[PDB]
């Protein structure tokens, strides 16, 4: 029972690693989103 | 200026698409791993 519980777990540890990578990922992607905003309207107004 | 804001929008949009692809595929892999983890945890709870 203990051995099977430990084997099934490993998955949780890998999930936590992936979740931390995800953490840095959506922080950086939100920064890139706010940068990529404010220039679309700029190109539209520029070409108007 | 038009060329400048166009270039910034282009590079930031392609970087956004790359990061969003990264965010998406990780979620699918994590969902598969979570399904396997829950099924194996139910099996472990049974076995214990």
């Amino acid at each position: 029972l203990e051995k099977a519980r430990e084997d099934l777990a490993q998955i949780q540890a890998y999930i936590k690693n992936l979740k931390d990578v995800y953490t840095k990922q959506m922080e950086e992607k939100n920064e890139l989103e706010m940068k990529a905003a404010k220039t679309k309207k700029k190109i539209n107004t520029a070409r108007t | 200026t038009i060329n400048q804001m166009e270039i910034s929008l282009k590079e930031e949009e392609i970087q956004l698409n790359e990061a969003t692809e990264k965010t998406n595929q990780l979620l699918a892999n994590l969902d598969k791993e979570s399904k396997k983890a829950n099924q194996k945890g139910e099996e472990v709870a049974a076995t214990n």
